[PDB]
């Protein structure tokens, strides 16, 4: 490790048996640049710029996942096959800019601690489930090797809101509550 | 894409020098030489991607700017009479890359210092013609067959002068080329 | 290198669908699939790694492959047509990537593809003694060998003298000729030269014999032809010394 | 709760003073345990804990293995700073500073880089939140109090914002 | 000009 101007992953690849599933993103200065939808094999920027200037083939992500596919394997059986801890991850919530009644807004769910990468984030206006107007990152790697993730909701301020967090680390599921 | 020359001709012996251009390298292409002699499958013969690198196979010579390289080889006999690809390869792989293009047909004799350039008639254990023992820079009807200068075999260690052969069932063996 | 395939020498008539199969260097994870054709080069199709594919180039649909557990690939090729007539190479890798890796090739399979199986021939081979001119110009003599009428060109010239194989003074041309140029199942032509000294040729007591392994047909083969069947066989000519 | 086994493989470039200093390291994970590396700096693949020795050691007896990772310093780290260079290192994004009582907050929403200076004009009886981070190339900051005066990179004349 | 990556090393049967 160091402690330089600026750290970057060229290359964040994960792969897990459950699932089975995998993400390969890239990051600079702990940010996502962009991941590679696996399935539809389409490098997504996260970036307006990025989209207009940047270029990266996603057969380089898929070649990647099928190393780590095989280097798994090895690993588990060396490892006497250890299975991952649950982490409990920590939930935190608050908004884009300050709130103003009637200025639309976007609440941000930060998912701390996420261990194994395998999480259901879901909003809630009152009691009722958000479906529309919800974007996420992917999971965003800390160098303690646990992942972060953060979900967002463009809302309108109004005369309450919840992040309902589901993960193996939790007994029952955690909602953080926030309100204007 | 690479370009290089078409055919190239060197002694037994000698240095080798095969060209190659590739203008619009990346700086994350590798530069990749492989040989396939005539019956034989292809194999590696080295890589690169800057300065200089050598094997114990050859030596590969990248230019300053890596729009350029050499493949050299320090003695050159028979055996290494063959087929030399010269390949830009992402680093990382995959499709765009792995197909091999033309290549360069590197021709290596031995150098005959004074040639005996001469046609002979054989009769069979019918008949044929033979022409033999000319110099190398040398390129050789209807019911007429001629082959093309022959190729040694690389085994050889001796009676290495290179010789074409032509024939027919019709025939002035005088008139051929 | 350590890279297997078969099998090596393939003849199918038009229509019909045949199988090769490779088996990689034992420490390597990957296998590529080549054709090596007179007009195209050596053209890749496709790469399989650790069992799924993992790279693509231009196979055409009529093409198909698979890598099984055991890691050996099979490669079959459907309705095979006279333009499919090439060369097919396998190759091999220890990881996932070429790009910084060598690959290690088979010996490749030999594929004809040809109208009608009728057209297979075995050749004709005769040998053809020195003349008094080069011993007396030269002090030197060459025998030249002649292969002739054969289809298709899956041929191999030897040079034998007294029973132990010869390679010295040994001179082929590079590929046999096309016979009648203008059709495309033209048989073929190849010729050789083996150069000796005068006063060993001069020798009467001096076997030589110029041996043409051909591959043909096999024993599962269905042949209806009034001459004789054209299956993989050695056809052989030679010559003695005179003083 | 289901079963898992996770793998991870991080490739990281470490860039000082422009590039006058590079330095890489690819980082093997077996769930959260790295457990071989290479590191620019050493040249050579090491085991990270007794988990790594099959992999860097044989890792370190293949030439081709080791030359192409060593060069993953041009061919990923240089080549890439280029292409950042370019992009996100010109990505100058003006914050917006507020001031609301509450201790009266003086929050700084929405700015890239992290690099920020808020001061109160000029005592210092404060409180202030770590830098957080939005995750879309944004960052918040709150600055409590028991004039404020905002410095960030972008800014040519330093934004000033009375109560 | 397309975007650089690391890549894996393989691990050992
Ligand atoms: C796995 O099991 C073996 C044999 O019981 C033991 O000696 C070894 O230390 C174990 N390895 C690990 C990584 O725990
Ligand atoms: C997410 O919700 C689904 C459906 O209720 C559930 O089956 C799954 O276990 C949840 N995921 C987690 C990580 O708890």
């Amino acid at each position: 490790d160091i402690v330089a101007d600026h750290v970057a992953s060229y290359g964040v690849n994960l792969y897990q048996s459950y699932g089975p599933s995998g993400q390969y993103s890239h990051e600079f200065d702990g940010d996502e640049e962009f991941y590679v939808d696996l399935e539809r094999k389409e490098t997504v920027w996260q970036l307006p710029l990025f989209r207009r200037f940047r270029r990266f083939d996603p057969q380089f992500a898929l070649t990647n996942i099928a190393v780590l596919k095989h280097n798994l394997n090895i690993v588990i059986k060396r490892s006497n096959s250890t299975a991952a801890t649950n982490e409990v991850p920590e939930v935190t919530v608050f908004s884009k800019s300050p709130v103003t009644l009637g200025q639309p807004n976007t609440l941000i769910c930060l998912v701390d601690n996420i261990f194994p990468p395998v999480v259901n984030i879901t909003w809630l206006s009152n009691g009722h489930s958000v479906t529309e107007g919800v974007s996420e990152t992917s999971f965003l790697s800390k160098s303690d090797h646990s992942f972060f993730k953060i979900s967002y909701l463009t809302f309108l301020p109004s005369a309450i809101y919840d992040c309902k967090v589901e993960h193996w680390g939790l007994d029952e599921p955690l909602l953080k509550h926030w309100e204007p | 894409k690479t370009t290089q020359p078409n055919s190239m001709e060197s002694n037994e012996e000698e240095p080798v020098h095969l060209p190659c251009n590739h203008s619009t390298i990346s700086g994350t292409d590798y530069i990749h030489w492989y040989r396939q002699l005539p019956s034989q499958g292809p194999e590696y013969v080295i890589h690169g991607l800057t300065s200089n690198v050598n094997n114990r196979m050859a030596s590969l010579a990248i230019a300053e700017d890596r729009k350029s390289s050499t493949l050299i080889l320090h003695r050159a006999t028979l055996r290494d009479a063959a087929v030399y690809y010269c390949i830009l390869r992402d680093g990382r792989g995959g499709a765009d890359g792995l197909t091999f293009g033309k290549g360069t047909h590197l021709i290596i004799q031995p150098y005959i210092q004074n040639p005996d350039p001469a046609v002979y008639q054989l009769r069979d254990s019918k008949s044929v013609c033979l022409f033999t023992d000319f110099d190398s820079q040398t390129n050789v009807d209807s019911d007429v067959y001629i082959t093309d200068k022959c190729v040694l075999d690389m085994r050889s260690m001796d009676f290495k002068s290179n010789s074409a052969v032509a024939w027919s069932n019709k025939f002035a063996c005088a008139n051929a080329f | 290198s350590g890279v297997t395939q078969t099998p090596k020498h393939l003849i199918t008539a038009t229509g019909q669908r045949v199988t090769l199969r490779c088996s990689p260097r034992s420490g390597d994870l990957s296998v590529y699939w080549y054709q090596q054709s007179l007009d195209q080069g050596l053209q890749f199709l496709i790469q399989y790694y650790n069992g799924e594919e993992r790279a693509k180039g231009n196979i055409l649909e009529r093409f198909s492959a698979q890598q099984f557990p055991d890691l050996h690939s099979e490669l079959n090729l459907s309705s095979l047509e006279l333009g499919d007539s090439a060369l097919y190479f396998c190759a091999s890798s220890v990881a996932v990537s070429a790009g910084t890796y060598e690959q290690y090739f088979g010996p490749g399979t030999r594929l004809t593809v040809t109208e009608d199986l009728k057209n297979v021939f075995p050749p004709e081979v005769a040998v053809f003694e020195p003349s008094e001119a080069e011993i007396s110009h030269t002090q030197k003599a060459t025998l030249v060998c002649l292969a002739t009428g054969f289809y298709p060109d899956h041929v191999e010239l030897s040079w034998w003298v007294n029973g132990k194989e010869v390679h010295s003074g040994v001179c082929t041309d590079p590929q046999p000729l096309k016979e009648q140029p203008a059709l495309n199942d033209s048989r073929y032509a190849l010729s050789s030269r083996l150069r000796v000294s005068a006063t060993f040729w001069q020798n009467p007591r001096n076997h030589f014999r110029c041996q043409v392994q051909f591959y043909g047909l096999s024993e599962n083969d269905e042949w209806t032809q009034d001459r004789a069947k054209p299956v993989t066989q050695i056809v052989s000519a030679e010559a003695w010394g005179r003083a | 709760s289901p079963e898992d086994f996770v793998y991870q493989f991080k490739g990281m470039c470490y860039f000082t003073n422009g590039t006058e200093r590079v330095r890489l390291v690819t980082r093997y994970i077996y769930n959260r345990e790295e457990y071989a590396r290479f590191d620019s700096d050493v040249g050579v693949y090491r085991a990270v804990t007794p988990l790594g020795p099959p992999a860097a050691e044989y890792w370190n007896s293949q030439k081709e293995v080791l030359e192409r990772t060593r060069a993953e310093l041009d061919t990923v780290c240089r080549h890439n700073y280029q292409l950042e260079l370019r992009t996100t290192l010109q990505r100058r994004v003006e914050p917006t500073v507020t001031i609301s009582p509450s201790l009266l907050v003086c929050s700084v929403t929405d700015f890239y880089p992290a690099q920020i200076k808020v001061r109160w004009f000029e005592t210092t009886g404060v409180v202030s939140t770590p830098l957080i981070r939005n995750g879309d190339w944004t960052f918040q900051i709150l600055v409590m109090l028991e004039t404020c005066h905002v410095e960030h990179p972008s800014l040519q004349n330093p934004i000033i914002v009375e109560w | 000009s397309g975007e650089g990556s690391f890549q894996p090393s393989q691990e050992n049967p």
